[PDB]
């Protein structure tokens, strides 16, 4: 589990999201899908609240040091040196806390023929509010806006952090 | 900060004179408060 | 002198004017200019050109006279004592050389700094074509004064705040290339309105424009003073209590706000480090209504 550090620039003009969403997970996405997607995503600054704060580190885990060596975070990010420090310090971690999806429930009159087409019920109004119930929950953690690369379109990412230390990653980093 | 799937719900109502003190609401579900909510809803209108 | 005046207001040092924008071509940008409407509201860059350029305007005056109301005689004696005392010891050429760095590096372009690839800035002083700045080439943190064109308007600039002239005027143009059919994010306004709670940007003349409070805050952020700089490595906009809210800290809370450091430096008389010197010569800078109550 050797990681590597990546630490937003504060005190700069645009949100430490803005930078996260902009810049580091496109290309971080591109490498994980070029390469193995062993690679974790790690945030040693999250702290849950009313509203899911982030925080402002970036920390990537692999399980063999010269993964991250060719992964090159040093390679690249020519141009927000500005924005985002990387350091050529790569060790293992005693914690690696990995962080899960909670991708729910779209909206109403999106999932309204997808939800006729099966379930031919046509239940309507009644009970729908628990859509209302499950988003009140879902719209208090992290997430990351990301623009939908082969369909076309936009959406966000919602995370939190969970307990299983190891599994299979998905293309974007979680668990 | 407030339990998912529960709510603030006043046992006096409001409508008919509550009060806005600690002592008149308790948390319930987010079904009992629907049922709660209709059933004074048809006693009084 | 025991107690700050009942009425005590500072007027600005640095004036600038509105920002707007304009679109041209980075070949070409010396020859034409088209303007840059606005199209929820959200602007957007032609399809042909690929170039968008700001201009705006500072003015600049003396600090001594820039007092506006004060209550007592002693107090603006003391006042002017101090100013000079610090005129002799450097001649405001720190705080100049931060503001003309401020103005290199291209703090005012906000969100448009990221993502560009290529900045030219132009600044003219009294018709005269300074050499132009590749504003890529300087780290956010860093206040190099080894630049030659930057210590020749810090001179200047320095000398109009002393008291040897009774006005400057600067004017900066800048060219920003981002790509072609991009988007700029422009200023906002308040939103009181009970209905359509969308985004409504700033239109300047008819065209897309930046407010000068911004572009005022952007240039002011030179203060490096404050206490536990060192564990964080990063200059704050100059403010009374320090606070940033880019983070969420006051850096400047309550023995270092700029009150307590008035008050010792005037009522008590005591000496102070050069740093707090900078600082309250800054926030003089700024201005205010640095006003007290009976006591």
């Amino acid at each position: 589990m050797f990681s590597q550090i990546l630490i937003i620039k504060p005190g700069t003009g645009i949100s430490p999201n803005i930078i996260i969403s902009e810049d580091i997970f496109p290309v971080l996405h591109s490498l994980f899908v070029e390469h193995d997607k062993k690679f974790g995503i790690t945030f040693p600054a999250y702290s849950f609240d009313k509203k899911g704060h982030l925080g402002n580190i970036i920390e990537v885990l692999s399980e063999d040091k010269e993964a991250l060596a060719s992964l090159c975070l040093e390679e690249h990010l020519a141009e927000v040196t500005d924005y985002v420090k990387v350091k050529k310090e790569i060790t293992f971690t005693d914690d690696y806390v990995l962080f899960k999806r909670i991708r729910e429930e779209n909206q109403y009159e999106t999932t309204a023929r997808r939800m006729r087409k099966r379930g031919h019920t046509e239940l309507g109004r009644p009970l729908e509010m628990h859509i209302k119930k499950k988003n009140q929950q879902i719209f208090c953690h992290a997430y990351i806006k990301v623009k939908s690369a082969s369909t076309g379109q936009s959406y966000n990412i919602f995370l939190a952090p969970t307990d299983i230390k190891h599994g299979s990653f998905s293309a974007y980093g979680l668990l | 900060n407030i339990p998912v799937g529960y709510e603030v719900h006043h046992i006096v109502p409001l409508s008919q004179g509550g009060a806005d003190s600690i002592k008149n609401m308790i948390m319930l579900s987010i079904e009992h408060h629907e049922r709660v909510t209709e059933a004074h809803a048809s006693y009084f209108k | 002198l025991k107690s700050r005046p009942e009425n005590l207001s500072f007027a600005r040092c640095l004036n600038t004017t509105e920002a707007k924008f304009w679109q041209t071509d980075f070949l070409k940008r010396h020859t034409f200019k088209l303007p840059l409407l606005i199209t929820s509201q959200s602007c957007t860059l032609s399809t042909e050109c690929d170039t968008l350029r700001i201009d705006f305007g500072i003015k600049v005056l003396p600090v001594k006279e820039s007092m506006y109301s004060c209550s007592d005689y002693n107090y603006r004696t003391a006042i002017y004592q101090k100013i000079d005392e610090y005129i002799a010891e450097d001649g405001f050429l720190t705080l100049a050389k931060r503001y003309v760095n401020n103005i290199a590096n291209a703090r005012f372009l906000w969100r448009n700094r990221k993502g560009a690839e290529i900045i030219e800035t132009i600044v003219t002083i009294e018709d005269k074509e300074y050499p132009s700045f590749n504003s890529k080439s300087f780290n956010l943190d860093t206040f190099v004064e080894d630049n030659a064109t930057i210590n020749e308007i810090a001179q200047q600039i320095a000398d109009t705040f002393a008291g040897k002239r009774e006005y400057l005027n600067i004017y900066v143009t800048c060219f920003v290339k981002i790509g072609c059919a991009m988007e700029v994010y422009p200023s906002q306004e308040m939103t009181f309105d009970d209905d359509d709670k969308g985004k409504k940007l700033f239109k300047f003349e008819g065209s897309a424009g930046m407010h000068s409070q911004k572009i005022n805050n952007a240039l002011r952020t030179i203060d490096t003073w404050y206490p536990d700089y060192t564990t964080y490595e990063f200059p704050i906009p100059v403010e009374n209590y320090g606070a940033a809210r880019s983070i969420g800290i006051p850096f400047r809370p309550d023995t270092k706000s700029f009150y307590k450091l008035i008050d010792r430096m005037i009522l008590k008389n005591e000496d102070l480090p050069i740093e707090d010197k900078h600082y309250v010569m800054a926030i003089l800078i700024r201005g205010g209504m640095f006003s007290k109550k009976q006591e």
